[PDB]
Protein backbone atom coordinates (compact mmCIF):
# COMPACT_ATOMS: atom_id res chain seq x y z
CA UNK A 1 0.00 0.00 0.00
CA UNK A 2 3.07 2.41 0.54
CA UNK A 3 5.61 2.91 -1.92
CA UNK A 4 8.57 5.05 -1.40
CA UNK A 5 10.26 6.37 -4.97
CA UNK A 6 12.75 9.07 -5.67
CA UNK A 7 14.32 9.65 -9.67
CA UNK A 8 17.34 11.38 -9.76
CA UNK A 9 20.20 10.53 -12.44
CA UNK A 10 23.22 9.80 -11.58
CA UNK A 11 26.33 12.70 -11.07
CA UNK A 12 27.72 15.23 -11.81
CA UNK A 13 24.56 11.83 -20.79
CA UNK A 14 23.28 11.69 -17.16
CA UNK A 15 21.88 8.15 -16.76
CA UNK A 16 18.81 7.99 -14.92
CA UNK A 17 18.80 6.49 -10.91
CA UNK A 18 15.32 5.31 -9.63
CA UNK A 19 15.02 4.04 -6.20
CA UNK A 20 11.59 2.50 -5.12
CA UNK A 21 10.95 0.35 -1.88
CA UNK A 22 8.11 -1.39 -0.12
CA UNK A 23 8.20 -2.12 3.25
CA UNK A 24 6.93 -4.77 4.54
CA UNK A 25 6.18 -6.77 8.41
CA UNK A 26 9.50 -9.62 7.15
CA UNK A 27 11.67 -7.40 5.00
CA UNK A 28 11.75 -4.13 2.60
CA UNK A 29 11.91 -4.58 -1.35
CA UNK A 30 14.15 -2.19 -2.76
CA UNK A 31 14.88 -1.36 -6.11
CA UNK A 32 17.91 0.17 -8.22
CA UNK A 33 17.44 1.01 -11.46
CA UNK A 34 19.57 1.92 -13.80
CA UNK A 35 18.08 3.58 -17.09
CA UNK A 36 15.34 1.49 -16.19
CA UNK A 37 17.09 -1.75 -16.20
CA UNK A 38 17.15 -4.03 -13.05
CA UNK A 39 19.17 -7.48 -13.59
CA UNK A 40 20.15 -8.50 -9.90
CA UNK A 41 18.69 -9.36 -6.73
CA UNK A 42 20.03 -10.42 -2.84
CA UNK A 43 18.86 -11.12 0.39
CA UNK A 44 20.45 -8.94 2.80
CA UNK A 45 19.92 -10.93 6.09
CA UNK A 46 21.60 -10.00 10.31
CA UNK A 47 23.91 -12.61 11.16
CA UNK A 48 21.93 -13.77 14.94
CA UNK A 49 22.46 -11.52 17.33
CA UNK A 50 39.91 -3.61 35.65
CA UNK A 51 37.20 -3.79 33.08
CA UNK A 52 36.33 -2.21 29.68
CA UNK A 53 33.25 -0.86 28.14
CA UNK A 54 34.61 -1.32 24.78
CA UNK A 55 34.11 -4.61 24.47
CA UNK A 56 30.53 -4.00 24.75
CA UNK A 57 30.95 -0.93 22.11
CA UNK A 58 32.24 -3.86 19.49
CA UNK A 59 29.67 -6.23 20.38
CA UNK A 60 26.96 -3.37 20.29
CA UNK A 61 28.13 -2.15 16.99
CA UNK A 62 29.30 -5.87 15.22
CA UNK A 63 26.60 -5.54 12.64
CA UNK A 64 27.39 -8.18 10.15
CA UNK A 65 25.24 -9.90 7.59
CA UNK A 66 24.66 -12.51 5.06
CA UNK A 67 24.50 -11.52 1.62
CA UNK A 68 22.35 -14.70 -0.56
CA UNK A 69 22.42 -14.33 -4.65
CA UNK A 70 19.22 -14.73 -6.08
CA UNK A 71 19.63 -13.15 -9.42
CA UNK A 72 22.90 -12.32 -11.44
CA UNK A 73 26.66 -12.51 -10.14
CA UNK A 74 27.44 -14.12 -6.71
CA UNK A 75 30.79 -13.33 -6.95
CA UNK A 76 31.15 -9.58 -7.07
CA UNK A 77 32.95 -7.95 -4.43
CA UNK A 78 31.70 -4.69 -4.21
CA UNK A 79 27.44 -6.27 -3.66
CA UNK A 80 28.21 -7.86 -0.32
CA UNK A 81 29.96 -4.17 0.28
CA UNK A 82 26.79 -2.22 -1.21
CA UNK A 83 24.36 -4.45 0.59
CA UNK A 84 25.87 -4.43 3.68
CA UNK A 85 25.55 -0.38 3.98
CA UNK A 86 21.97 -0.10 2.87
CA UNK A 87 21.37 -2.16 5.25
CA UNK A 88 22.82 -0.45 8.17
CA UNK A 89 21.48 2.61 6.18
CA UNK A 90 17.70 0.98 6.67
CA UNK A 91 18.82 -0.13 10.33
CA UNK A 92 20.23 2.78 12.01
CA UNK A 93 18.72 6.03 9.97
CA UNK A 94 15.42 5.07 8.15
CA UNK A 95 14.31 2.93 10.57
CA UNK A 96 13.05 5.53 12.38
CA UNK A 97 13.42 8.72 10.99
CA UNK A 98 14.06 -8.26 12.98
CA UNK A 99 15.88 -7.10 9.92
CA UNK A 100 15.82 -8.51 6.10
CA UNK A 101 15.67 -6.52 2.88
CA UNK A 102 15.75 -7.88 -0.85
CA UNK A 103 17.39 -5.78 -3.54
CA UNK A 104 16.89 -6.09 -7.06
CA UNK A 105 19.06 -3.46 -8.77
CA UNK A 106 20.79 -3.29 -12.10
CA UNK A 107 24.86 -4.55 -11.64
CA UNK A 108 25.67 -1.66 -14.73
CA UNK A 109 25.68 1.13 -11.67
CA UNK A 110 28.91 -0.63 -10.09
CA UNK A 111 41.47 -2.63 -8.76
CA UNK A 112 38.41 -3.11 -11.24
CA UNK A 113 36.45 -0.31 -9.88
CA UNK A 114 35.67 3.07 -11.14
CA UNK A 115 34.60 5.88 -8.88
CA UNK A 116 33.04 3.48 -6.31
CA UNK A 117 33.03 5.73 -3.03
CA UNK A 118 31.43 8.65 -4.66
CA UNK A 119 29.00 6.44 -6.24
CA UNK A 120 28.08 4.58 -3.13
CA UNK A 121 27.64 7.48 -1.19
CA UNK A 122 25.31 8.88 -3.79
CA UNK A 123 23.13 5.91 -4.24
CA UNK A 124 22.84 6.05 -0.11
CA UNK A 125 21.94 9.84 -0.65
CA UNK A 126 19.32 8.95 -2.73
CA UNK A 127 17.91 6.34 -0.92
CA UNK A 128 17.39 8.36 2.43
CA UNK A 129 16.54 10.86 0.39
CA UNK A 130 13.72 8.91 -0.42
CA UNK A 131 12.82 8.43 3.26
CA UNK A 132 13.80 4.69 2.29
CA UNK B 1 11.49 9.37 -17.03
CA UNK B 2 12.03 5.78 -18.61
CA UNK B 3 10.29 4.20 -15.60
CA UNK B 4 7.36 5.16 -13.45
CA UNK B 5 5.33 3.87 -10.74
CA UNK B 6 1.78 3.75 -10.46
CA UNK B 7 -0.88 2.83 -6.70
CA UNK B 8 -3.88 0.98 -7.56
CA UNK B 9 -6.84 -0.11 -6.18
CA UNK B 10 -8.75 -2.66 -8.63
CA UNK B 11 -12.39 -2.93 -7.30
CA UNK B 12 -15.94 -5.30 -7.81
CA UNK B 13 -14.21 -11.49 -4.96
CA UNK B 14 -11.89 -9.37 -3.11
CA UNK B 15 -10.97 -6.07 -3.86
CA UNK B 16 -7.06 -5.91 -4.72
CA UNK B 17 -3.85 -3.87 -3.97
CA UNK B 18 -1.46 -3.01 -6.53
CA UNK B 19 1.89 -1.43 -6.61
CA UNK B 20 3.51 -1.81 -10.25
CA UNK B 21 6.70 -0.49 -11.59
CA UNK B 22 6.61 0.10 -14.96
CA UNK B 23 8.60 1.06 -18.42
CA UNK B 24 7.07 5.16 -19.55
CA UNK B 25 7.43 4.33 -23.23
CA UNK B 26 6.45 0.54 -24.27
CA UNK B 27 7.05 -1.80 -26.80
CA UNK B 28 8.39 -5.57 -25.80
CA UNK B 29 11.79 -5.12 -24.09
CA UNK B 30 14.70 -4.34 -21.75
CA UNK B 31 12.90 -2.51 -18.96
CA UNK B 32 11.60 -5.34 -16.30
CA UNK B 33 7.67 -4.64 -14.94
CA UNK B 34 7.80 -5.21 -11.08
CA UNK B 35 4.64 -6.28 -9.30
CA UNK B 36 3.31 -6.12 -5.90
CA UNK B 37 -0.01 -7.39 -5.82
CA UNK B 38 -2.27 -8.46 -2.55
CA UNK B 39 -5.82 -8.31 -1.33
CA UNK B 40 -6.74 -5.15 0.18
CA UNK B 41 -8.26 -4.38 3.73
CA UNK B 42 -10.23 -1.19 4.52
CA UNK B 43 1.82 -4.51 7.58
CA UNK B 44 1.42 -6.98 5.32
CA UNK B 45 3.72 -9.80 4.43
CA UNK B 46 5.88 -10.51 1.68
CA UNK B 47 5.21 -14.06 0.86
CA UNK B 48 6.60 -14.75 -2.42
CA UNK B 49 8.96 -13.20 -4.77
CA UNK B 50 9.18 -14.35 -8.71
CA UNK B 51 10.74 -13.71 -11.50
CA UNK B 52 9.90 -14.21 -14.79
CA UNK B 53 11.90 -13.50 -18.57
CA UNK B 54 11.18 -14.40 -22.07
CA UNK B 55 14.48 -17.04 -22.18
CA UNK B 56 14.90 -16.62 -26.44
CA UNK B 57 14.28 -13.70 -29.32
CA UNK B 58 7.25 -18.52 -27.11
CA UNK B 59 9.60 -19.88 -23.77
CA UNK B 60 9.25 -17.66 -20.22
CA UNK B 61 11.52 -18.90 -17.80
CA UNK B 62 10.97 -18.03 -14.21
CA UNK B 63 12.09 -19.03 -10.80
CA UNK B 64 11.06 -17.85 -7.68
CA UNK B 65 13.35 -15.36 -5.65
CA UNK B 66 11.83 -15.53 -2.72
CA UNK B 67 10.60 -18.51 -1.97
CA UNK B 68 7.33 -19.81 -0.17
CA UNK B 69 6.33 -23.55 1.00
CA UNK B 70 2.52 -22.71 0.63
CA UNK B 71 1.90 -23.88 -2.82
CA UNK B 72 -1.53 -21.60 -3.22
CA UNK B 73 0.95 -18.40 -2.31
CA UNK B 74 3.84 -19.94 -4.85
CA UNK B 75 1.20 -21.19 -7.85
CA UNK B 76 -0.39 -17.65 -8.02
CA UNK B 77 3.01 -15.56 -8.20
CA UNK B 78 4.47 -17.89 -10.41
CA UNK B 79 1.65 -17.65 -12.91
CA UNK B 80 1.79 -13.87 -12.10
CA UNK B 81 5.26 -13.26 -12.87
CA UNK B 82 5.16 -16.21 -16.16
CA UNK B 83 1.94 -14.74 -17.94
CA UNK B 84 3.01 -11.47 -17.21
CA UNK B 85 6.16 -12.01 -18.73
CA UNK B 86 4.37 -13.95 -22.04
CA UNK B 87 1.86 -11.55 -22.17
CA UNK B 88 4.42 -8.30 -22.71
CA UNK B 89 7.57 -9.96 -23.57
CA UNK B 90 9.72 -8.29 -21.14
CA UNK B 91 11.22 -9.36 -17.86
CA UNK B 92 8.88 -9.46 -14.76
CA UNK B 93 9.20 -9.43 -11.34
CA UNK B 94 5.66 -10.29 -8.71
CA UNK B 95 5.68 -10.23 -5.22
CA UNK B 96 2.62 -11.58 -3.32
CA UNK B 97 2.06 -9.24 -0.36
CA UNK B 98 -0.18 -11.47 2.23
CA UNK B 99 -2.75 -9.83 4.57
CA UNK B 100 -2.16 -10.29 8.15
CA UNK B 101 -5.57 -11.97 7.88
CA UNK B 102 -5.05 -13.10 4.35
CA UNK B 103 -6.61 -17.14 4.36
CA UNK B 104 -4.38 -18.29 0.93
CA UNK B 105 -7.38 -20.75 -0.18
CA UNK B 106 -8.99 -17.22 -1.52
CA UNK B 107 -6.01 -17.13 -3.98
CA UNK B 108 -7.27 -20.68 -5.07
CA UNK B 109 -10.92 -19.36 -4.99
CA UNK B 110 -10.13 -16.02 -7.05
CA UNK B 111 -7.15 -17.30 -8.89
CA UNK B 112 -8.01 -17.06 -12.72
CA UNK B 113 -9.38 -13.04 -11.78
CA UNK B 114 -6.79 -12.09 -9.83
CA UNK B 115 -4.59 -12.67 -12.47
CA UNK B 116 -7.04 -11.32 -15.76
CA UNK B 117 -7.69 -8.04 -13.45
CA UNK B 118 -4.18 -7.93 -13.52
CA UNK B 119 -3.26 -8.18 -16.79
CA UNK B 120 -5.98 -5.62 -17.52
CA UNK B 121 -4.53 -3.45 -15.50
CA UNK B 122 -0.94 -3.94 -16.85
CA UNK B 123 -2.62 -3.33 -20.47
CA UNK B 124 -4.11 -0.32 -20.17
CA UNK B 125 -1.00 1.19 -17.96
CA UNK B 126 0.99 0.14 -20.90
CA UNK B 127 -1.65 1.23 -23.55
Amino acid sequence: MISYEFQTHLPKENKELYVQATHFNNTILLQIRLNGEMDSTYEVSSKGLYDDEEEEFVRDHLSDYQVVTKLGDSADPKVPVVCVQIAELYRRVILPEQFSLLISMSSKIWSADDNDFGKLVFVLKCIKDMYA
Amino acid sequence: MLVKTISRTIESQPTLDVIATLPADDRSKKIPISLVVGFKQESSSLSCYYYAIPLMRSNVVGIPLLDTKDDRIRDMARHMATIISERFNRPCYVTWSSLPSEDPSMLVANHLYILKKCLDLLKTELG
